[PDB]
């Protein structure tokens, strides 16, 4: 059995329990659900406009999942230095150790401040996630389907960039499942792909093609926490880890 | 204490485990490992059809794997990656006959969807002088994960709960697997929204933690036999048997 | 349960069986087999002479058979057809001395008739790694039957009650034989109405059900020793010792 | 031990006990003592007169025992077809499985109907049985001892053949033993032979030598049951049996 | 009774013996032998200095002897004549470092006189198939006797109480040695009225009663390890560590 | 363990306990302390005057111990026939089986009767015993130290030989030890030698050099018992014994 304990050959005395730092620091760290609610950087992108965008056209999209995105180090010339150097963060390091999840997510998208244009945000729970490839932030090209535009019935919110350039969200668990998958996802079953991400958030600017030039190559950073309903269910052990301070230094 | 008196009947006490018409005995106490608490029934939410567990036939034991575990098998070595709701059917189709020939699996031929628990007994028949140790680990939805090809080692399945089958004790591994899939039913056949990966709850996989060790004239091989019960089942969606296709050979 | 702690004294419990001045010990529990309930005394019906059991001398144990049981002995193989009220005397006469030299059998030299029960312990000294099995069976009046030469096999003595002596357990076979002869007394010597077949209650015969099995360098032989007690006896008809003749050698 | 029972690996449910056929057939067959009281053919003989018989001369004799007689198949030309083909019957098939007996026997001798002569029947408990050879029906020759004649003190009965040609008997346990031997008997001890048969029944006709010609080669069949006092004592297992329907058919 | 069910955890119960920060385990029950009842403290009669037992450091176990016991060792064979208050120090000096390097023996470096009991555990690690037997015997003041060179045999130490270490059972020998010297304190260093034979309470000596016996391919050697606790101690006469000289090598 | 007792295979009945001879002889012999109080011959010596002795000069000395002296068989020409033939007696045969002793001793020195002179006896507890060599009776030579004379403070007694030529003593336990050594003694420690004998008794005559000639070569025999306070403490098994009736006879 795993956690069996045959003969405890104890040489120790009693050690005074601090209450996971409650006695020293005034706060307990036993519950790992409340450490998961500290906001972690989810994604990081430069706004790259390809074709002439209408007011409806979504600037970028991303599938919304607590597992972390398919990790974008970046191009081999210009790497995103946090996901290159500070690999994976905390929430998929804890969600790496579980199998199922049932709950909500929070996002707090941070926009550039040079832009002024009004920003809409759609949650689209219809969208299936076709594999861990393209489980990432997609700078959208010219519109071919209803994926690429503002849509009607889905839950949206419009942040005014002139008042405050951060929209803060609560993306609900709108799946027809018991719980969703939490590791990396290869999409074996065709309906299994309805059960990975909570939905598919698309952020779009309402600017015309004359104000679209101030938008180009400005950073948009996304955060996430797990929003008080998140319950990771089945214990699955961790995979092989990589130690970060053994990564090579950029030799001059 | 410690009064050995063997007779013609033998020494120890033999424990049983009776089902419908299958009794299988073990001398040794099992190393039970239960990865989740027992599942609720859940036919209320998604089925108006007549639902019935066929516990007089489905809850019998049935051998689904037997394999020689030699000393030639190294340390980090798979022995059987059994996909257990599939392996009950693919073992029968590996016996070169249909699913309707076995009493345990005739409602898989008829019904469309299944939800139930699974008992697994991974019995070993090693000698007392052999030294080695297996682990039997259940992973929920192996094939819905793509980095499991790197997790699949004895260091990674020792972290989740698992059974240990020591070759000295000739130990037996009870393994109670309740139903935890994403969707509350597993289809037995090609269903409209998924066709690939049918009846795949996960993988029982049996790695080696210590290989067999012995003398030069010791018994080399070691046979391992895996039995499965399907106890707290329920079948729904009565359908024709001609829509059931054969499982993938694997 | 199951806490092995051997010491210099050994591990297990040793049980005794004390008689007059003979204590003989066995590590193992006996496989007792009692072919009949205990006989009533029956000196009231046919004896006016002074009747007394000599329980301080007759109820001692006495070795009457020892034999090597090798692996060369096949499956259906007699090992000892002991005629037990005779074999107590013919073992002594096989030791090349008279009946009056042994304390157990001096009232057979004096008295004319005998009725009593007989305890038999068929002890074995096999190794724990040897594999085989004897049966010790008591047949009432072997030589008063003529088709016993075809019954005398292990299939025929397994039907009546019998003891089993497994060579793995080094088992011991207790065997309580009460007196059931046609006539309520067995004469110890040549008596007016029968001369042939004297003091013949029946035959303990010890067949082989499984021969000894072992490795190439295993211990081949296996010694078996048979003891007899004569407990609920009574002797009647005090007579001269010069009318007692020696038993037939057999 | 014999009837020890280490680990009963029972797959069965409960089967409804019929009471050994009491529930279906209105009668129980558990007690095998009451099946033994159905009359079995004991012997079968043709009346063969050798010398000139007086009125006293016994026509035939037989030792009376529940073990069955020394089985007469017959001569190699003319076999007695029941003891040839239907070997041994029931009562020595059950008495084959025991060692001692203490009890009585019944006989029901059936006489031919062509004869009319009055028939006497002696029970003689004096007689010892000298071995299984000549434990059979003896057609008596000329008289040399008191074996061959009617005797006085022994218990007799006279069946009148004109009224009914069957005499029915109850042969009591007149032995000085605890119980008698029940298997086949080789006569080791000289007094052991006093302890096999209950006695020795002799049947004789009261006909002269002119009526003796109607008696010649007429059948006399004997039966037996065990008569309510019979108690077979020591359990001894059965011997090698022979299967009857494997006996060869008389090929044309 | 007699229900063997080994598992991955093993079969039997493991007993402990915890001290300050030393836990040492034995599967087997000890063969304790206590040559005298427990000594009284006796610092009242001969010490005005500050007396304290250092039970948090002195009552730990410490290995003072390990030796291979081969089958080449004959019947009457010494294996270790340990002089136990010396052997605790001479083992450390045999490890090529000072007395002050070990936590158990720093008050011997400081204090001048010592009185205390000594626990001794003579643990063996023989195989179950090896056959042989040691005895561990404590003799009070070996070197204050001159005919002990003729007493030193297994017939003479079997008469006083002693422990037996059978190689079949892999037995352990507990040995509680209270303080009985002529004088109620043993000096740890060169003291004004005796210089020779310092800190010599007596000798634990470990003879052989049966040598190791085995097959041709059996395990030849057998390691024996001796541990000592110094439990009911007291140290008096606080002195400089520069008056402590090294023990005689022996 | 030593006195463990695994399986007592007892064939015996009950034997009537005599009480160690109390039932037959009117006295129990269980307590071996009271057998030790029968007087045993301790030493045996001929008075050998070497130099001109003053009144103070001790005639002989002996260390006083219950272990028996270093056994003087004698010279190879003239052996002391008791310690040659009757080896060691009882009290060191029992004290051979123990390790420590704490108690007193009694002596009963028997003097010759030809002498008349007054005899003094000193107990000297100061004296250390330097090894088992010279743990014996020492005929004293010319005086060099205070060992060789009568001394003041030590406990003495004067037997008048004219009244009774036997002085009877009780030598007390005047050691600074817990208990003294009891086997033979090799003197390892320098203070260990203060812990073997109870002291060192010296017997001396008060005769001048004209009466010293009647003293020469007269026997003085010493006895001892253990005096009611003697408590032998630690059980130590016996050493190799020698059987006495296997000693060779003086062949003519």
């Amino acid at each position: 059995e795993e956690s069996r304990n045959t003969t405890v050959l104890d040489t120790t005395t009693t050690l005074q329990s601090s209450g996971f730092g409650r006695a020293f620091f005034g706060e307990a760290f036993n519950d790992l659900k409340t450490l998961m609610r500290r906001y972690q950087l989810y994604g990081q992108l430069l706004l790259s406009v390809t074709t002439d965008k209408d007011i409806d056209h979504c600037m970028f999209t991303f599938p919304c999942l607590p597992q972390g995105l398919a990790l974008d180090i970046g191009s081999a010339g210009s790497p995103h230095e946090i996901f290159n150097r500070c690999r994976d963060g905390i929430i998929p390091l804890i969600a790496s150790g579980y199998r199922f999840y049932r709950g909500d997510l929070r996002y707090k998208i941070v926009f550039p401040s040079n832009v002024n244009s009004n920003i809409w945000v759609q949650h689209r729970p219809d969208r299936r996630l076709e594999g861990w490839s393209a489980a990432k932030i997609v700078n959208c090209d010219a519109v071919s389907t209803g994926q690429g535009v503002y849509n009607h019935g889905y839950a949206s919110h419009i942040q005014i960039t002139r008042v405050n350039n951060v929209i803060e969200l609560e993306v609900p668990f709108y799946n027809a499942t018991c719980y969703n998958y939490l590791q990396a996802f290869n999409a074996s079953s065709a309906a299994s792909s309805y059960a990975v991400s909570l939905g598919e958030i698309s952020v779009g600017f309402q600017a015309t093609s004359d104000d679209i030039a101030s938008i180009v190559n400005k950073p948009v950073t996304i955060y996430y926490s797990i929003g008080d309903g998140m319950q990771f269910s089945q214990w699955v052990g961790y995979q092989p880890m990589m130690i970060l301070d053994q990564l090579p230094a950029p030799v001059v | 204490m410690d009064n050995p008196n063997p007779g013609p009947d033998g020494e120890g006490e033999v424990e049983l485990e009776k089902d419908s018409n299958v009794v299988l005995t073990t001398q040794r106490d099992p190393s039970t490992s239960i990865p989740a608490p027992v599942s609720v029934k859940w036919s209320r939410w998604t089925s108006n059809d007549v639902v019935d567990d066929y516990a007089t036939i489905t809850s019998r034991w049935y051998q689904i794997a037997e394999f020689v575990w030699s000393k030639d098998d190294p340390f980090d070595k798979e022995l059987a990656r059994l996909i257990l709701p599939r392996a009950l059917l693919s073992s029968i189709e590996a016996n070169s006959d249909a699913i309707c020939d076995v009493p345990n699996t005739i409602p898989f031929k008829v019904h469309a969807y299944w939800r139930g628990d699974m008992e697994v007994r991974v019995q070993i028949n090693s000698n007392k002088f052999q030294v080695g140790q297996l682990q039997a680990t259940w992973y929920y939805s192996d094939h819905e994960n793509l980095n499991i090809s790197s997790k699949r080692s004895v260091y990674g399945f020792s972290q989740m709960d698992h059974a240990l089958i020591s070759a000295s004790a000739s130990n037996e591994a009870k393994l109670v697997i309740p139903f935890k899939h994403v969707y509350p039913f597993l289809p037995t056949r090609i269903v409209p929204d998924w066709t690939t990966g049918i009846l795949d709850m996960g993988a029982l996989n049996i790695r080696v933690i210590a290989p067999l060790r012995m003398s030069a004239t010791g018994p080399t091989t070691c046979n391992v036999v895996v039995f499965i019960k399907l106890n707290n089942s329920e079948f729904t969606g009565t359908s024709s048997g001609k829509f059931y296709a054969s499982q993938i050979r694997a």
